[PDB]
């Protein structure tokens, strides 16, 4: 009776405190699983964001380039100045990329890396080593470490 | 006096004078919220309407202008403090709101022909994060801890428990700023020794030397420059950047207000850039129109030039620091941790010239904007709820797949005594033997992580690949004695294995 | 003793049970506000990168504004290209901002309301109605009725006489 009554009571606490354990531990996991979930959205919206994002600096880029310097003169006033105010703008632009993880990429004479770059055309260079970039035709984007969009290069081939 | 059976949440407010903060206990580490905007700063004014409104944060910043006379901010000054005092006397000229006297002798606020008090002010902004934090936790928060400075008196303790109170919320206790920063620093669980408290960036200055003796906070003596702040910071540098530009060209930025406002941005920018990097460069195309046509800004600034600036700003805070040491009879040796608190204590001229000052490396673990508000949150969390339980693994386990694919059975970070069962199909159409490969680790691949073990499940019915399912029951139990085993509903024959002691070659294999 | 002892664990027993109902609740407590945050991270998330941009679309968008619009022609064919150019970058970039939420607050003639607008001054302005914007200083933006940056406008203001 009465001594039962201490065996029971001590069975029903060792099970009482255990489930309690497993209910705390159950938070626990669930809140590690939260935050890898909002890490991830969070990670797929910038994504999003970066690959429409590209394409503004790009054109922008090719826009500035098409002008060249020869005659960029004081005698154009409404040339020299939108010049210098788009190219500053573009740094901001890249700035502002770098600044959020958004890395640029521009490997000229660096080695082919088929992960990071894209092989556009294959073409022996005079000098320069195979298999190293001699000219870059669209510059890509990397964001944390991975490639967001491969840069089209061109690749020295073999003479 | 038995449990208080406290079953709710304790928020720690940190009530600034210009921006405050909530913070929640989630789990192991305090966490600030955001509010609505999704800032994780409430700016405390609160202004009202002709007819009626609450207006409280930046949707009462941003109507200052059209409501001057309403609008009432950094009311903190005026806590506690009665009306015929020489602090109400100086701040009456400044504040363009009309303070009245009270009938009890305490400085108050007018709005429309209705009398407030300022702890009513402090309430209606406690609202604001009451509200803020109960959007994220979802559930009412009725206890909470509200910060107060160093000195304060106990009237002004008082005055701020009567302002959470009338806010729906009964405040548990009301702590010090210096001892928040410390519980948020991580001073608590330490022996008795001596700390100063550098308290710089905010609209005022404050430095406190404090005590842990016997794991109990005692202010020992507190000082600070009243009209110093993190806003002379960035106004140096405007007013610098601004005369640079009118040198280069000759148009200054005085009279404009846009070109103004993006050069005080720039300001910030850069001023938070030059404490990580040595060089910056600030960038701001179509700046101004002129005649001529657009003026574009573009300086390149070093930190040297940042540091020769401001130098003025940070040598006035020695003289305090050097008062509060002698006020609290301790030498330079006697200090045995520096508590760094504040937006302006991360440039590396601060943090040479506390250490000069104090002459120990300052403790920078805990991002200074928001300690107060952290610490608040961590001795709420502690004096009152369930959290301490949860205060008291390096790899995992997994199974073999007929791919090969190191499918995750059990999670890496779960109790030892926790049973799970998962069910798979055979391997392929005919099949009679079913083997499953035991292996410990993280990587996606079973023979890249381990070999622990194999036991082989003989004995299933004849049926197409899919249709058979056999259920894998995980029963570790008791305390490292780990039991694995596959159950089948086709035939009564399974098979056992051991997998008792597994990762004993703990090295840099993983790595 | 052994009385009182078995009556304390009791009672430890049912405190327990409490804690234990206690826990459950919390944890669904945290499955709610972990679905609530994952659905505001997949919608906002951008906030910090769209507040970066803002100055560069208005930096764009004067540029736009800046050129005189008579030198534009055969003499200075260069130019014609550069702002041709200039122009296709800021349609593309509010192409690419209208995708993603981002609505800018252009109210010209619209109601004052301070939780998305600025005021910037309170001129008063005769033959428009107390309480509207006069004028928009800089069009604000806001995401999903998150207000990211005020537009600042100009609160028209009641007639002394």
């Amino acid at each position: 009776t009465l001594l039962e009554e201490k065996v029971k009571l001590e069975e029903q606490l060792k099970e009482t405190v255990e489930k309690y354990k497993r209910a705390l531990a159950d938070t626990e996991n669930l809140r590690q699983r939260s935050q890898k979930l909002v890490e991830e959205a969070k990670l797929y919206g910038i994504q999003a964001f970066c690959k429409d994002l590209l394409e503004v600096a790009d054109v922008l880029e090719k826009a500035t380039q098409c002008v060249p310097k020869e005659e960029i003169k004081d005698d154009n006033p409404h040339l020299k100045n939108l010049y210098e105010g788009l190219v500053m703008t573009e740094v901001q632009i890249q700035k502002v990329f770098t600044k959020h993880g958004l890395l640029k990429l521009n490997p000229v004479g660096a080695k082919f890396d088929p992960a990071e770059h894209e092989a556009l055309f294959h073409t022996p260079v005079e000098g320069k080593e195979p298999g190293t970039v001699a000219l870059v035709s669209k510059v890509g984007y990397k964001l944390h470490g991975r490639t967001l969009r491969p840069a089209l290069v061109g690749v020295v081939k073999e003479a | 006096m038995a449990s208080e059976a406290i079953k709710g949440a304790v928020v720690g407010i940190d009530l600034g004078t210009t921006n405050s903060c909530v913070a929640v206990m989630e789990g192991k580490q305090a966490k600030v919220l955001e509010n609505a905007e999704g800032a994780r700063t409430t700016p405390s004014v609160v202004a009202f309407t002709a007819d009626g409104e609450r207006l409280v944060g930046m949707p009462a910043k941003r109507q200052a202008v059209t409501n001057p006379n309403n609008t009432f901010y950094a009311t903190k000054r005026l806590i506690g403090w009665r009306y015929d005092d020489p602090e109400v006397q100086k701040d009456i000229k400044n504040v363009p709101f009309k303070i009245v006297r009270a009938s009890n002798g305490d400085a108050w606020v007018e709005a429309h022909g209705k009398l407030y008090s300022p702890s009513q002010i402090g309430a209606f902004v406690l609202m604001k994060m009451k509200e803020t934090a109960e959007n994220y936790l979802g559930h009412t928060a009725k206890n909470a801890v509200i910060t107060v400075p160093a000195y304060f008196n106990d009237s002004q303790r008082q005055a701020t428990k009567d302002a959470g109170q009338i806010s729906g919320l009964n405040v548990l206790r009301v702590i010090n700023e210096p001892t928040a920063a410390a519980l948020a620093y991580g001073l608590d669980k330490s022996e008795d020794k001596v700390i100063a408290v550098y308290d710089l960036g905010g609209g005022t200055f404050d430095i406190s030397i404090l005590e842990i003796q016997k794991g109990v906070f005692e202010v020992k003596s507190t000082n600070g420059d009243t009209f110093l702040g993190g806003e002379d910071f960035d106004q140096a540098l405007l007013r610098h950047i601004v005369k640079e530009f009118k040198r280069e060209t000759g148009v200054d930025l005085t009279k404009d207000n846009m070109a103004l406002q993006r050069v005080r941005e720039a300001a910030e920018k850069a001023k938070c850039e030059l404490s990580s990097s040595v060089q910056t460069d600030i960038n701001l195309p179509y700046l101004t129109m002129d005649s001529s046509g657009p003026k574009h800004l573009n300086m390149k600034l070093t930190r040297a030039q940042f540091e020769g600036i401001v130098t003025d700003l940070i040598r006035r805070t020695i003289a305090p620091c050097q008062k509060a040491m002698q006020d609290a009879e301790v030498s330079k040796s006697d200090i045995g941790e520096v508590i760094l608190v504040g937006g302006m204590t991360r440039m590396p001229k601060v943090q040479q010239t506390v250490q000069d000052l104090f002459g120990r490396a300052p403790s920078k673990a805990v991002n200074p904007d928001e300690a107060v508000a952290i610490g608040a949150a961590i001795q709420g969390g502690v004096l009152a709820g369930d959290v301490t339980d949860v205060l008291l693994t390096p790899l995992s386990l997994g199974i073999e797949t007929l791919g090969g694919v190191f499918t995750k059975l059990i999670n890496r970070n779960t109790t030892i005594p926790t049973k799970k069962s998962q069910v798979f199909s055979t391997a392929a159409d005919g099949q009679t033997q079913v083997e499953i490969k035991v292996c410990q680790g993280e990587r996606e691949m079973a023979g890249d992580n381990k070999l622990l073990g194999q036991f082989t499940l003989i004995g299933i019915p004849p049926a197409p690949r899919g249709v058979p399912q056999i259920e894998v029951t995980f029963d570790i139990d008791a305390n490292g004695i780990v039991h694995v085993s596959a159950k089948d509903k086709g035939t009564g024959r399974e098979q056992q294995i051991v997998i008792q002691s597994s990762g004993g070659l703990s090295k840099d294999d993983i790595e």
